[PDB]
């Protein structure tokens, strides 16, 4: 069956699919397929018909809104949604399709409102400094005010500390007796940890 | 009056429940005592739920929930509801810790234990009628909203001392209630109108526990408390947790209060169950049955179990 | 000295400690990005918030590698043990030692990178504590960025310290006249000393009033200038406005 | 059927279903409340069995 | 003298049930037993990709008066060219205001070293969508559940990020007339190094 | 003297007591006597955070 | 670094190529042969395997994220210093020499 999505079962390689034409020319090879190993194109020998599949799902990237979704970001045209509109590189889904003012999620130069319209977002305007100046004019500061600004970093951080045997012997005699063959790792993390903390 | 108080829960054309609570008598029915709190055989708890619907002033109804045995790392209550019509009755509805006082204003020391943002924060619509009243009910977790739909949410924490910004209202213009009483809910009439709200008298904690409505969808009813309902496992024990699996929940009929197994009934996963379907009507075969137990003693002395295998054995308990 | 400016800049200090105090609690109310960005609550409320739920982790993990069986009959020694004799149990309780001890190796390996990491990290902030809070830096920007410091409040949170830099900010801008220089006699060059310093004229020469002061060029401060605040040179340029010694 | 089960010492509530995209992320998160923001979801094709 | 330093990476999405179930019902409900990874790697990722997004967003000023005098006509030459490293002025395009493109210089080295075709020219997904003929490894493993997200920021917003950081040298008072010389503020700073007299 | 204005408020927003950060008394897991959450078992399990 | 970053995802789809102590990796077909037990044990083997994968590579591209937030905080100093404006640090930034 062709351009549909049917069960496909192919040479050993059986599944669920969508099977696509295509016009490219090997005096070779009958079969091609991808990194992971499944085959995608295809050509048969009498005709030379090259056939592509593609897969009966996809993905896409659907946008939480407050306690819903409105917005949703996908490839094909086709939605439930009222309105999706083309932008470069995607289809966005929504069912308001109007101008995004004061967005409310923001991505790149891109961001939504709450209605679920979305936008281009212009570049913040930055700090103006002025460089000093040989002669002529110059606009001085003047009439100041406040502003304070955050930070905070975190210091240092708690030890631990774990006895191999225990955690690998729950009270067993036999076990350490038998363990001796092997035993440095435990004395690295020891060393390790207890320089650590002091 | 009660018939459009409850008439606003929706539920499918066949059901009649045992409901208890603490539901309205009288306008203003006095309490009996002077508390606030709830203790041992708490009656006189003092509001366990309000209705008010009616205003001397009409500018609007401010609320205020706390405990007064002040315990400010909980959390606070507000209602700020807009008294002009219907849509615009709906009210801005606050659960966070609020820098609030004792005294309902900013007269005194303010309660700042508000590390916690919120716990809810929105606006729910309302609406005016002579008969429907607009009310708030507290029992153990369980908060319950006589406003539009019910509103039950579950948390943890103490609330006992009411109060409100807008006292312009007579005794009689808000019902305070203190004690919880039953009554037996029955509808059938497919419309807004029950059959009765008739007091309930005896099996009404059985009968409220176990009675439900099948829904079209065939989902579980909130509020319902699974008392005697426990997890599928096949091994292991888990006190507390979350998870997702799969349960035998999923319902294609309901029955309640037998009275015709005594006669030889015979049941297969083929047919649909035959019976009053409370609540709606799904035309699956059954993949399970479940059975709620009151008194072994029936079983133990004419339960007359036998199952039997796809090679004909059977097995009799 | 007016006494009164400094005045005015504290109840913009006060007005800018209740917006501070009130961005505190409930950020989500009608937070903005400009109240988001850098140097916002909101920007360190997500640093702590990330390092607290950072910290909580790593040890869950660790019960969950020893809660399996891997290529072994069942994960309890003894039953095996009592379910069997010495020889194959050993070799399964090999792999099962063997399996123990590689997963804490790669634990232990991945969280002393942590710590030295952290060690690194930690050296940096002690000296910004110093320099911006013990001392008074000269940087532009250092402390933060893009203003002018006046201090900090320093205080902590669980496991860390935190920096709240008071600074000062610009609102408005004097627009004056620049002086290139001064010569006189076509002998005398009457020059600058101190960059920071510089020499204007206030108003113009519409109607015989040239108000000659001297000002740093980054803060307005008016004054009259001496002449021992400048200097001589014996070679003069166009740049040069030409005065008298009766001007002088 | 598959829903999410919230079970607090030996008492079980707040049971919810997963018959939803929707839902079945919320299950896929065990949050009654997510957050919002940008989700990756596939395409449901269940419709023709 | 030669400095450089890289300042973002791009980031990765990945849905953790596609990626290990190709449209399998039985294992999706197989594998319901244990997810809280996934949780967590998805949470890893997306919490990531807001922080660093939000700081290079604070990282990025705009001046408009330094792109006013970025051009060489907004420019008062001495002597000194800056040819082919100041920011080339390209025509109306569609768009039709008048932008810019990049310098010789960076073009330069981008031609030479940055090679075309590579994941910098962002792909839109729309063509394998379609699919209809033999496609790359980005689709396969788009069909293995895997989207590379787009670049935070543009090389045209750094060059005028650039162009406007450097041009911010040559101001005066606000909105000045015409630019200073570029030597005049030379030996303001040769001053201010040293006092000059000759 | 006891904890200033802010420190306190984001410590009991951030951090609840009973969390990781509260210290611990190990006399009770000896005792036994009760039902034991995790932090007796890791300890059972021999790793023990200082 | 160009040809750096363009590695650390092909190894992906190699051990998805490889299978882990199974008969084939099509897990559907493989699904499509036998009773679901020995499937079952299978399935886990593979899935545990790329989940492993994954979380090994969340840790190292975490690790070149927190080495680089440090990196350019150093670089927006940078930026700062004598970038917009210029300082009397002998050779701070360029060294050998008075900028
Ligand atoms: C009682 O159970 C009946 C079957 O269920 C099982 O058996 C019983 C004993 C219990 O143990 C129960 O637990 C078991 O699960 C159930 O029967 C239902 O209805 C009809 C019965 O005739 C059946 O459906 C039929 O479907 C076919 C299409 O299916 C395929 O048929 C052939 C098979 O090779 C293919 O070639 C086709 O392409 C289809 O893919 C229909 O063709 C068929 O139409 C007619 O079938 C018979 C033939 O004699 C006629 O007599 C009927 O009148 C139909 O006109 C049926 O539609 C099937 O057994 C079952 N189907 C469903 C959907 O449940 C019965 O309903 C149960 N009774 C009660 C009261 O629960
Ligand atoms: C998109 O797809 C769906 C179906 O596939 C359809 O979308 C719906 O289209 C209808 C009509 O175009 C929309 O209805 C609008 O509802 C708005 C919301 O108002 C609510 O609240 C008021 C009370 O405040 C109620 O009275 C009202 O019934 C709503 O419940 C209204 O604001 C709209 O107009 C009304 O209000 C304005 C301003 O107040 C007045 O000026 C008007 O006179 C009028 O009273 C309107 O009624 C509906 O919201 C849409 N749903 C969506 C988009 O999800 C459409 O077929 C299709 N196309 C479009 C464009 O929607
Ligand atoms: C919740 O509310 C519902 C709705 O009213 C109640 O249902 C009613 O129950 C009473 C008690 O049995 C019914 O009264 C009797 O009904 C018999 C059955 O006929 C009714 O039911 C069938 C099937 O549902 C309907 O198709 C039919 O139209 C009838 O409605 C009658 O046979 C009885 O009459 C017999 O006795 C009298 C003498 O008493 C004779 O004169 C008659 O000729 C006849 O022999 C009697 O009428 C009542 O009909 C039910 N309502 C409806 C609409 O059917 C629930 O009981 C109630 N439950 C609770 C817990 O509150
Ligand atoms: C505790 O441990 C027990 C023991 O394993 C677990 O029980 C398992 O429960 C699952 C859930 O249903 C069972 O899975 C089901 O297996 C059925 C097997 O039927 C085939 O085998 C018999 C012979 O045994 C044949 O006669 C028969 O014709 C079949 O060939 C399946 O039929 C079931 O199918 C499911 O999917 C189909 C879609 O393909 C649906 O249409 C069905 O309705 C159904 O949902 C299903 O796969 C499993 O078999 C049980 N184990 C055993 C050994 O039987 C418990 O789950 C586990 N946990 C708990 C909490 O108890
Ligand atoms: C840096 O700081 C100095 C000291 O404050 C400023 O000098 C002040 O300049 C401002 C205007 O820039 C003056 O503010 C206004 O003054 C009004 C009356 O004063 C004069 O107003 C006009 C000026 O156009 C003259 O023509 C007139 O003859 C007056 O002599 C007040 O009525 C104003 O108050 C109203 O506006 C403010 C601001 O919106 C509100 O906050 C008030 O509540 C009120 O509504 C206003 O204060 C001020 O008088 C000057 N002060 C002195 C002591 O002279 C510098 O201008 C400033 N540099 C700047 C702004 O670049
Ligand atoms: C900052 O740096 C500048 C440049 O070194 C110093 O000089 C100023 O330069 C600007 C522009 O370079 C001057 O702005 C000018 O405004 C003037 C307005 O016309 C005056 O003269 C006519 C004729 O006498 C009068 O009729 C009229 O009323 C005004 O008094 C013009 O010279 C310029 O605009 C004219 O020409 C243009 C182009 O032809 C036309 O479009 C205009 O309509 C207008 O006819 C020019 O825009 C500024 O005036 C200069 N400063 C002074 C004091 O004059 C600055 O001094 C320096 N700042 C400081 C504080 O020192
Ligand atoms: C927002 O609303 C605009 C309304 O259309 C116009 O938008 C402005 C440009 C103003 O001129 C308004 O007065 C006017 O009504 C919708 O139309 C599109 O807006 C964009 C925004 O600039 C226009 O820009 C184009 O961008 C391309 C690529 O950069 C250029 O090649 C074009 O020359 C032009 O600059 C665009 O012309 C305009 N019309 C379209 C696209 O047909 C816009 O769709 C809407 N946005 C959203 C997200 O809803
Ligand atoms: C510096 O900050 C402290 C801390 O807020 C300020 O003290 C506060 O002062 C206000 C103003 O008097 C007090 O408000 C009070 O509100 C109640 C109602 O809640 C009202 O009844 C009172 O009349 C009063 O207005 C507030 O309680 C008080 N809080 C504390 C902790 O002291 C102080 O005023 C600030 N400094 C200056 C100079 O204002
Ligand atoms: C203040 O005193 C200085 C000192 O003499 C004056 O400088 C002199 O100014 C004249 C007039 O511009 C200069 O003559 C010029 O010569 C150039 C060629 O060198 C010619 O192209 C011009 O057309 C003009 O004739 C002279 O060179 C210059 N000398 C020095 C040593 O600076 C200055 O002019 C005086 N100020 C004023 C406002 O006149
Ligand atoms: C500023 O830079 C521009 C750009 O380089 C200079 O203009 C161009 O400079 C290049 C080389 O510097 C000239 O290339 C010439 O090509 C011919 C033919 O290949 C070759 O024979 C020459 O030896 C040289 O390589 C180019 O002609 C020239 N074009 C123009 C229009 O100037 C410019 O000279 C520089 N100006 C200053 C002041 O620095
Ligand atoms: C397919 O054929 C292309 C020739 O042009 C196309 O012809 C048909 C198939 C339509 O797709 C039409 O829109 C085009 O103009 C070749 O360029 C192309 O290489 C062929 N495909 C392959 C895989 O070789
Ligand atoms: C809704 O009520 C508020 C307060 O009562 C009032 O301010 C507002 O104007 C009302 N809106 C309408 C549409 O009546
Ligand atoms: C034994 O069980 C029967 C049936 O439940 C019960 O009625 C009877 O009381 C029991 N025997 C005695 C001696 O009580
Ligand atoms: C916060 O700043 C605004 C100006 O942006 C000011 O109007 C307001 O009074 C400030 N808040 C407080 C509590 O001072």
């Amino acid at each position: 069956t062709l351009d549909v999505c049917t069960k496909y079962t192919i040479y050993g390689f059986k599944g669920e699919g969508i099977i696509t034409l295509t016009n490219s020319s090997f005096l070779a090879g009958v079969y091609y397929t991808s990194d992971s190993g499944q085959l995608l194109a295809f050509k048969n020998v009498t005709s030379g018909a090259v056939y592509s599949v593609t897969p009966c799902s996809f993905s896409e990237q659907a946008a939480y809104v407050d306690d819903d979704i409105v917005g949703v970001i996908s490839s094909l045209s086709s939605s439930t949604f009222n309105s999706t509109r083309e932008l470069p590189g995607f289809f966005y889904h929504s069912n308001d399709g109007s101008n995004c003012t004061e967005p409310v999620l923001v991505y790149s130069n891109i961001g939504v409102c709450k209605s679920g319209s979305i936008g281009y977002v212009p570049s913040q305007s930055g700090q103006v400094k002025i460089a000093p100046t040989v002669t002529g004019n110059i606009s001085i500061p003047t009439n100041f005010s406040m502003s304070i600004r955050t930070e905070y970093l975190q210091l240092y951080n708690t030890p631990v500390s774990v006895d191999c045997a225990t955690y690998v012997c729950n009270g067993n005699s036999r076990c350490k007796q038998l363990l001796t063959q092997y035993t440095a790792a435990c004395k690295t993390i020891e060393s390790a940890l207890q320089l650590s903390a002091r | 009056n009660f018939r459009r108080f409850f008439s606003k829960f929706n539920v499918q054309a066949p059901a009649v429940v045992v409901l208890g609570g603490y539901l309205p008598i009288g306008e203003n029915q006095g309490v009996n005592s002077t508390w606030y709190c709830a203790g041992q055989h708490p009656t006189a708890s003092g509001v366990h739920g309000i209705f008010v619907s009616h205003i001397r002033g009409g500018h609007g109804f401010e609320i205020g929930i706390s405990q007064e045995p002040f315990d400010p790392s909980g959390y606070q209550l507000y209602l700020h509801k807009a008294t002009n019509g219907n849509t615009n009755a709906t009210a801005r509805l606050r659960i966070c810790q609020f820098p609030s006082i004792k005294t309902l204003g900013p007269t005194a020391n303010n309660d700042v234990t508000i590390g916690r943002n919120c716990l809810f924060n929105k606006a729910i619509p309302a609406h005016m009628s002579e008969h429907s009243v607009v009310g708030i009910t507290w029992d153990n977790d369980r908060v319950t909203v006589f406003s539009d739909k019910i509103y039950y949410f579950y948390f943890k924490n103490d609330w006992s001392r009411v109060a409100t910004k807008c006292y312009n209202s007579g005794g009689c213009a808000m019902q305070y209630v203190y004690e919880p009483t039953y009554y037996m809910l029955n509808v059938t009439s497919a419309g807004e109108d029950g059959i009765s709200y008739q007091p309930c008298t005896a099996n009404c904690i059985g009968y409220a526990a176990n009675v439900f409505a099948t829904e079209p969808n065939g989902h579980i009813p909130e509020g319902f408390s699974f008392n005697n309902w426990f997890l599928l496992s096949n091994d292991s024990t888990l006190v507390h947790g979350k998870v997702v699996s799969n349960q035998p929940l999923l319902v294609n009929c309901l029955l309640a209060i037998p009275k015709i197994y005594g006669l030889g009934q015979f049941f297969s996963f083929n047919q649909t169950i035959d019976g009053v379907c409370n609540g709606a009507a799904v035309q699956r075969a059954p993949e399970a049955l479940r059975f709620n137990i009151n008194d072994t003693s029936v079983i133990l002395a004419e339960g007359s179990i036998v199952l039997h295998t796809a090679l004909g054995t059977n097995f009799s308990f | 000295v007016l006494q009164r400016n400094q005045q005015l800049l504290a109840e913009s200090f006060n007005s800018a400690i209740g917006n501070i105090t009130s961005a505190f609690e409930s950020v989500k109310e009608a937070s903005s990005q400009t109240s988001r960005g850098l140097n916002t609550v909101a920007h360190a409320l997500t640093k702590v918030q990330e390092v607290v739920n950072s910290q909580g982790a790593a040890l869950t993990q660790l019960t969950v590698q020893l809660q399996h069986n891997f290529q072994a009959i069942s994960s309890s020694i003894d039953d095996i043990y009592s379910r069997l004799d010495i020889l194959s149990a050993d070799v399964q309780v090999d792999r099962l030692i063997t399996g123990r001890l590689s997963a804490l190796n790669a634990f232990v390996a991945q969280t002393l990178t942590k710590y030295t990491e952290v060690q690194a990290s930690r050296k940096l902030a002690q000296q910004k504590v110093n320099e911006c809070v013990k001392s008074q830096s000269q940087r532009y920007g250092f402390c933060g960025g893009d203003g002018e410091h006046i201090f900090s409040l320093v205080q902590a949170a669980p496991q860390g310290l935190l920096f709240l830099h008071t600074v000062l900010v610009p609102s408005d801008f004097v627009d004056v006249i620049a002086i290139a220089g001064l010569c006189v006699n076509d002998e005398i060059a009457l020059t600058l000393r101190e960059p920071g310093l510089v020499l204007f004229t206030h108003e113009l020469q519409n109607h015989t009033a040239t108000e000659y002061f001297v000002s740093s060029r980054r803060m307005f401060e008016p004054r009259k200038p001496t002449v021992s605040d400048f200097v001589q040179i014996e070679s003069c340029v166009v740049t040069y406005v030409n005065l008298t010694r009766d001007q002088l | 059927v598959d829903a999410l089960i919230e079970v607090q010492g030996t008492a079980i509530q707040r049971i919810l279903y997963c018959d939803d995209p929707v839902s079945q992320l919320k299950c896929s998160q065990v949050a009654f409340d997510l957050d919002d923001g940008f989700y990756p979801f596939s395409s449901r094709n269940l419709l023709s069995h | 003298r030669t400095e450089y330093l890289q300042l973002y990476n791009t980031p990765v999405s990945v849905d953790c049930a596609t990626y290990v179930c190709n449209g399998n019902s039985r294992c999706k409900q197989l594998l319901t037993q244990y997810t809280a990874a996934c949780k967590t790697i998805e949470s890893a990722l997306q919490l990531s990709a807001r922080l660093e997004s939000v700081e290079v967003n604070s990282m990025l000023t705009i001046s408009e008066e330094a792109l006013q005098l970025a051009t060489i006509s907004s420019f008062n030459g001495d002597g000194y060219n800056f040819t082919n490293v100041l920011g080339v002025s390209v025509y109306d395009p569609a768009r039709g205001r008048v932008v810019q493109k990049r310098s010789f210089i960076e073009d330069l080295l981008f031609n030479k070293v940055v090679t075309n075709g590579l994941g910098t020219v962002d792909e839109d997904y729309k063509r394998c969508s379609n699919g209809r003929s033999v496609a790359d490894l980005v689709c396969a493993q788009y069909y293995s559940g895997v989207m590379v997200l787009p670049g935070v920021v543009d090389a045209e917003k750094l060059h005028m990020y650039s162009a406007s950081l450097i041009g911010g040298m040559v101001l005066g008072g606000f909105t000045a007339a015409a630019a200073l010389p570029f030597s005049y503020a030379v030996q303001a700073r040769l001053n201010y190094l040293a006092l000059q007299t000759d």
